[PDB]
RNA sequence: CGCGGGGUGGAGCAGCCUGGUAGCUCGUCGGGCUCAUAACCCGAAGGUCGUCGGUUCAAAUCCGGCCCCCGCAACCA
RNA sequence: CUGGUGUUGGCUCUUGGUCGCGCCUGCGUAGGAUAGGUGGGAGCCUGUGAACCCCCGCCUCCGGGUGGGGGGGAGGCGCCG
């Protein structure tokens, strides 16, 4: 419903799928897209190609919305993530600026054996 | 904008909650029809029935009493002494047995398509797939069948109307023109009263008429009076 | 060939229309050395061209070849014991050994007596757009273009 | 038994409601393709729209009788 | 255990399913577009601003329908095809 050009959008991009979410001022998700809600399932989710076009759909599920200028972060990596910021950029929005806010323990939970590998 | 300025100067001589019997809306329907042309008398009303099943589904015929004024060209599909039976009562085209083999590509639509009853195993396959929904259908619950079709054809080309029920729920059928002074519409529009009160189905509930409205071409509506 | 880039093998100007890529199409029209019924066949084609549209048949043969090169394609390579079928352009070599390959083909595949007559109607329907072998062409890239989720191995 | 929803290729199902549109998908099958198969893609055999009558110039449709499944709450001398 | 009522009173906020209307919307395909349906219609919409250029509310099966303000001056829509 309501209308606002100024925003945030999320890059949460991990390895079996990169998703967006795109916020007002507050943080508040004013619509979200992904590697999931695209044609994509499995793997190639995970995929750059997939990154892209959720972060497309993203935009202009959020343009249609009353947007126009987004302040852009991410978190994790894997491929997508790259394509996902260049994505939000040449598709019409207004990347007002980036920042990268991966979640880093300062060392706290023990990882599952799989994260563990670094032990 | 939405509206216009010789349509919105019409919304000032009526009032939807003021119920004008046919009688102030046959008055005031005299101050509505302004147009280059000579308009007609829009006559609509919403029934109190079930459109969606056959016990309720209003149809039929009715003349009313001083007719329309707009020529109606009506023709026929005979079968023997109904070929110069249609043509001595008064019919642009008649008897010719199977004339549909001129209307099977193009056609720029006359009025009326009548028959009889022994042309029905094949004036269905040749012009049935056509006029079908398109009101011109030879039924004979519409009035448009019978070895007596010269005879139906002198009371539609003199006054005689059809009023059938759509999808929805309603009856629509013109009664009269907008030149016709406050006797002749108002007179008129009590004869198609009749024909949707004595032709009123029979598992219909409640009261029948709900509304009936009457109005004229390019013009406001009155919600009516229903009988006076 | 695993040394040298292997070596592009030339062709011989084509003794009625001149063009390397007219002989060429012979070449595969052709089965056994039969080079002259091969041959032979390809002009007749031309003949009914001539007949049944008033158009250059080497005009058309060329726009024939064109409107069926496949822009793009899908190859099998793995990376992780995985058959990704990824799509990349295809060499502008390739990407004429296919049309001239399939062209041929397809101009099999007809139900018409005589030879001629196939390679012929063929052409004359690759060029219109609306052809058995142009089909592939549109299979081929509707194959890539598809699976363009594995197109960061291009290779 | 009173109420009401619809039977459609081998199966289901949008179309009905708001008249004239055999449409969606898998099996089937010829073929393109690939190491192999699924996916992808062209072409096709398969629908009396349960049935029977009328309304219809035309009815899968409106529809009266109706075969049968589903849903339904009650009741049970 | 539980719904309705009685003992049972004050003060604002929120929001349905009905029914009072004022009012707003619709598209398979072929087709210039986005044609719910029947009846009427050969005629009406503009000097209370029309073709179009700019901006926003709204709706979306995202092609585009819709309606007001503000540039601008006289052009639209349909029968018929």
């Amino acid at each position: 419903k309501r209308q606002v050009a100024s925003g945030r959008a999320y890059i949460h991009a991990s390895y079996n799928n990169t998703i967006v979410t795109i916020t007002d001022p507050d943080g508040n998700p004013i619509t979200w897209s992904s590697g999931g809600v695209i044609g994509y399932k499995g793997s190639r989710k995970g995929t750059p190609y997939a990154a892209q076009l959720a972060a497309l759909d993203a935009a202009k599920k959020a343009m249609a919305y009353g947007m126009q200028s987004v302040d852009v972060i991410v978190r994790g990596t894997g491929a997508g993530r790259e394509q996902a910021i260049r994505a939000l950029q040449a598709s019409g929005l207004q990347v007002k600026s980036i920042v990268d806010d991966t979640p880093v323990p300062h060392n706290g939970c023990r990882p599952k054996k799989k994260f563990r590998k670094a032990s | 904008p939405k509206h216009g300025k010789r349509y919105r100067a019409l919304l000032e001589k009526v009032d939807p909650n003021k119920i004008y019997t046919i009688d102030e809306a046959a008055h005031l329907v005299k101050e509505l029809a302004t147009a280059k042309f000579d308009e007609t008398v829009e006559v609509h009303a919403k029934l109190g029935i079930d459109p969606r099943r056959s016990d309720q589904n209003v149809r039929g015929t009715v003349s009313l009493p001083h007719g329309l004024g707009k020529q109606v060209r009506v023709l026929a599909i005979a079968k023997g002494e109904k070929i110069k039976e249609a043509e001595e009562a008064g019919a642009d085209y008649v008897g010719g047995e199977e004339i549909i083999q001129k209307i099977l590509d193009g056609w720029m639509d006359f009025d009326a398509v009548v028959a009889t009853p022994d042309v029905m195993g094949a004036v269905g396959s040749k012009m049935g797939r056509i006029l079908g929904p398109r009101g011109l259908l030879p039924n004979p619950k519409a009035g448009t069948v019978g070895f007596n079709i010269g005879e139906i054809i002198r009371e539609i080309k003199a006054g005689r109307i059809e009023f059938r029920n759509d999808k929805t729920g309603a009856i629509h059928a013109p009664v009269g023109k907008a030149s016709f002074p406050p006797e002749k519409l108002a007179d008129n529009i009590r004869a198609f009263i009749r024909a949707l009160e004595a032709h009123k189905p029979e598992g219909a509930k409640g009261t029948f008429l709900r509304s009936v409205y009457v109005t004229t071409t390019m013009g406001p509506s009155v919600r009516i009076n229903p009988h006076s | 060939a695993r040394r040298r880039r292997a070596e592009v093998r030339q062709l011989q100007p084509d003794l009625v229309y001149g063009d390397v890529l007219v002989t060429a199409f012979i070449n595969k029209i052709m089965r056994d050395g039969k080079k002259n019924l091969a041959a032979r066949i390809f002009y007749d084609a031309c003949k009914i061209i001539q007949e049944k549209t008033g158009q250059e048949p080497l005009k058309v043969f060329k726009q024939a070849v064109e409107n069926v090169k496949p822009r793009m394609e899908v190859r099998s390579r793995r990376v992780g014991g995985a058959n990704y079928q990824v799509p990349m352009e295809v060499s502008p070599r390739r990407q004429q050994s296919l049309a001239l390959r399939w062209l041929v083909q397809a101009a099999n595949q007809r139900p018409e007596r005589r030879a001629a007559v196939r390679i012929a109607h063929e052409l004359m329907d690759a060029a219109e757009g609306k052809g058995g072998a142009v089909k592939k062409k549109e299979d081929v890239e509707r194959m890539a273009e598809a699976n363009r989720a594995y197109a960061h191995y291009r290779w």
